[PDB]
RNA sequence: GGUGUAGUGGUAGGAGAGCGUUCUAAGGGCGUUGAAGGUCGAUCGUGAGGACGGCUGGAGCGCUUAGAAGUGAGAAUGCCG
RNA sequence: UAUCCGGGAGUCAGACUGCGAGUGAUAAGAUCCGUAGUCGAAAGGGAAACAGCCCAGACCACCAGCUAAGGUCCCAAAAUA
RNA sequence: UAGUGAACCAGUACCGUGAGGGAAAGGUGAAAAGCACCCCGGAAGGGGAGUGAAAUAGAUCCUGAAACCGUGUGCCUACAACAAGUCAAAGCUCGUUAAUGAGUGAUGGCGUGCCUUUUGUAGAAUGAACCGGCGAGUUACGAUUGCAUGCGAGGUUAAGUC
């Protein structure tokens, strides 16, 4: 009862060849270069589906700032008046305001601002 | 959602700036220019794409030193020859070549990337009142409250 | 004239005529639904929920319910001889918004 | 019909020194080509000159294309069969030697 | 019983562990012997008592 | 000395980029009309300077 | 099956449950109107992995239940090509 | 949760930090104990980079929110408070 | 690459003074019907024309993977410091198992391979040139424990005969 070795080995290592393509020269092509570069992948791939959550905070928090300036606030004064104000618009749909809808982000300013003069 | 606002290159107006350096610390100076330059300033900013604006600075020559930072502070460069190392101070950069004075500590305060060298070519300094760029309409920027 | 409202732990804003995808809501294909938690109003005017406007809704129906493309976790520590493989589809619901209150 | 090949398998030349004299003539006139293979002194130009002239002889006879029409579409060289071979060397012992071979194809296309 | 539905009363028989099959089975590499000493290699260990 | 790494296929084909034949000095005979090299004689006529040789 | 609460990093290592390979039995199937194999694809599952199409190929092969193992390789200055 | 009975182990090279001692020179990233932690076998944030220090324990998805250590002029998120 | 070393003119070739050591190497097609004739070429080899269900089954002949080599091109690339990915993303190109599609990718963020062995390795410690195949807890007889079945103060046959 042998049992060769048949073709399960082959369809294993494609599979990872496959998940390789787009790497540079022998990091697609050859099926160990390809399955160490692959593992990297996931491991960047898991450490950024964090990351990115990260960049895109700040990334809001940047252009808030920008645009608290212009109406004459900081990014945290602006984020404590609207705490204070009980405005629970987060940073996303704030930034979007910022660069869309500049009189609405200018109205949520103003708010916040009164609520810091109260 | 991935509904975020990404600006696009050649899309976002770049204004021009004039930025009056006389009696400025040169790092506080240095670091509203360089904000500026990079968009920090605009709420379209966008990490991977350039969106600031231009700046014109003048009075170079005027830039502000504090402490001994004139006689003290010293500029290194090596020239990648067996004890290749020249020195200028700080004082001497700005009495003769203001422009590198500037351009140097604002070169430190942009990102060290393609990017960022794109950006500081928008940097134009000047020692002296008058620059050659009127014809880009540059406004005013008044940093005393920035500082 | 367009709202952000609250969902699935997250802040959307809606536009009528739009569809958008949230996490799941227990809601069948083709159902109304309305969202209650409605934070800003904007259009001509805006309307700024403190923390919510008052008496405000949003209607939309359920297109479609869904599974996003697989996410596969695949945790290894180098020298270790030690890996986890796994993966993950995220549900999600389909919303087309009908009216803006 | 509009393009006639021509082949030669298994010749004894080296497969990148071919490539050489292929890249010169690849996407020339039959009569430029000629040209430049006659004059070429490498080894191999006379080897890709008798399958070009192959080639066009194909286009004439057999499908009676038109000889001044016909340029050199398409040419490469492909590695042959390799011959394993020998060569003493100090202390007793011996290295390889690849004698390469090379197939050449010639494409000769009315315009 | 059928030929074709044959079905061993529970916990009648089990499944045979391999070692030295993988990582993620518990028994690669080193198949449970752990590193190096004695009892890690082929006929090791100490005679009994 | 030997290589410490091998060579990848790109970093080979830079290298030979500089790699290749060329071929100069070709224009038309007069007497007879073929292409010939500058300053040879023409092998198909024979002819050199417009004169048999 | 529902709800609630709690929990779910991990080497040596223990326990549990599975994927896939060849073969045997039984049952039930598929194949010159194209099997296995090869190749491509934007497909499914929590994982090993499973389908379905196009092309190639030209004659054997799945599926369900159980059984037996030369049953899974990426490393041994491993052997052969 | 502890026992007790039984099946199966691996481990007998430990490292550093804080605190208490010896050896040393009140030297050593030294050595040898006691005690607690971490690493080992622990990813993440901070300490520029930096196993062992500070904060904190990754089952997963999110372009949501609040904080820890540590920070808020520019690189670089946030006070030219 | 299994099965005898040997499926084939194998204990041969080959190696060694000798004892002795010791290989590699199977498959066209149903049937040779194994490509008459013509064309380039000195030939080899091709292109037609034919045989054939099929010649990309043409004798290196079933299938024909990967490494490796080359031709064509949709996108990108000559101011950039790159464990080569991943995350974010414009532009361009294309339209699938029709899926909140596919290829490429300027630019930006993060980021020192795999394995072994270590207190600790990106390690300037070890192993791998690449690809493919082969390659490591098995069996017999006993001991013991768990689980399962039958019988139960009982349980059970061994050799041997049919
Ligand atoms: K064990
Ligand atoms: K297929
Ligand atoms: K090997
Ligand atoms: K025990
Ligand atoms: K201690
Ligand atoms: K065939
Ligand atoms: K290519
Ligand atoms: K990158
Ligand atoms: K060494
Ligand atoms: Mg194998
Ligand atoms: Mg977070
Ligand atoms: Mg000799
Ligand atoms: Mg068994
Ligand atoms: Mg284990
Ligand atoms: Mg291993
Ligand atoms: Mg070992
Ligand atoms: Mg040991
Ligand atoms: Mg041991
Ligand atoms: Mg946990
Ligand atoms: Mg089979
Ligand atoms: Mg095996
Ligand atoms: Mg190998
Ligand atoms: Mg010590
Ligand atoms: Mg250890
Ligand atoms: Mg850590
Ligand atoms: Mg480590
Ligand atoms: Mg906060
Ligand atoms: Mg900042
Ligand atoms: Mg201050
Ligand atoms: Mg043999
Ligand atoms: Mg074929
Ligand atoms: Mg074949
Ligand atoms: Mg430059
Ligand atoms: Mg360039
Ligand atoms: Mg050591
Ligand atoms: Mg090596
Ligand atoms: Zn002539």
């Amino acid at each position: 009862a042998r049992v060769k070795g048949g073709t399960v080995t082959r369809k294993r290592r494609k599979k990872v060849l496959k998940l390789a393509k787009g790497y540079y020269g022998s990091k697609h092509t050859l099926f160990k270069s390809a399955k160490e570069q692959v593992m990297n992948s996931y491991y960047y791939a898991f450490r950024d589906r964090r990351q990115k959550k990260r960049d895109f905070r700040k990334l809001w928090i940047a252009r808030i700032n920008a645009a608290a300036r212009m109406n004459g606030l900081s990014y945290s004064k602006l984020m404590h008046g609207l705490k204070l104000a009980e405005i629970d618009i987060n940073r996303k749909m704030l930034a979007d305001l910022a660069v869309n809808d500049a009189a609405a982000f200018t109205a949520l300013a103003e708010q916040a601002k009164d609520a810091l003069s109260k | 959602m991935r509904t975020t606002y990404m600006a696009k290159a050649g899309e976002v107006e770049r204004k021009w700036y004039v930025v009056d350096a006389t009696d400025v610390p040169l790092g506080r100076l240095s670091a509203v220019v360089a904000s500026v330059l990079r968009g920090k300033n605009k709420p379209t900013f966008t990490p991977h794409v350039d969106t600031g604006d231009f700046v014109i600075v003048i009075n170079a020559d005027k830039v502000k030193l504090t402490g001994k930072k004139a006689t003290d502070k010293i500029y290194y460069r090596h020239s990648m020859y067996p004890g290749g190392l020249k020195s200028v101070t700080a004082g001497e950069l700005r009495d003769k070549n203001s422009r590198r004075l500037i351009e140097t500590s604002v070169k430190g305060m942009l990102p060290k990337n393609t990017l960022g060298r794109k950006q500081f070519t928008k940097l134009n300094v000047y020692g002296g009142a008058e620059h050659p760029h009127a014809a880009q309409q540059p406004e005013v920027l008044d940093i005393t409250n920035l500082i | 004239m367009y709202a952000i409202i609250k969902t699935g732990g997250k802040q959307v804003k809606v536009e009528v005529g739009q569809a958008i995808y949230v996490e799941k809501l227990n809601v069948e294909a083709g159902e109304k639904v309305v969202f209650d938690e409605v934070i800003l109003v904007g259009g001509e005017s805006t309307k700024v929920g403190a923390p919510t406007v008052a008496g405000a809704t949003v209607e939309g129906t359920v297109e479609k319910h869904g599974k996003q493309k697989k996410v596969v976790t695949f945790q290894y520590k180098p020298k270790k001889h030690s890996h986890r493989k796994q993966g993950h589809r995220q549900p999600y619901t389909k919303v087309m918004i009908e009216a803006i209150n | 019909i509009t393009s006639a090949k021509a082949t030669a398998k298994t010749v004894r030349t080296s497969p990148r020194k071919a490539r050489l004299v292929i890249d010169l003539i690849r996407g020339k006139s039959v009569a430029d080509a000629i040209s430049i293979l006659k004059f070429t002194p490498n080894k191999s130009a006379g080897i890709i000159e008798k399958v070009l002239m192959s080639a066009v002889a194909n286009a004439e006879n057999n499908f009676d294309l038109d000889v001044e029409s016909l340029v050199v579409s398409e040419a490469f060289v492909n590695e042959g069969p390799t011959m394993k071979r020998f060569r003493p060397r100090a202390k007793g012992s011996a290295s390889p030697i690849n004698k390469r071979t090379s197939h050449i194809t010639v494409v000769v296309t009315e315009k | 019983m059928k030929l074709h539905e044959l079905k061993p009363a529970e916990g009648s028989r089990q499944v045979r562990n391999r070692v030295g099959r993988g990582t993620s089975s518990g028994n690669g590499k080193t198949a449970g012997r752990g590193q190096k000493g004695q009892k890690a290699r082929s006929g090791g260990g100490v005679r009994l008592g | 000395a030997v290589p410490a790494r091998r060579t990848s296929k790109a970093k080979k084909a830079k290298r030979r980029t500089h790699y290749k034949l060329t071929i100069k000095g070709l224009n038309a005979c007069s007497n007879c009309g073929e292409m010939k090299k500058s300053h040879h004689v023409c092998p198909a006529c024979g002819h050199y300077d417009g004169k048999d040789v």
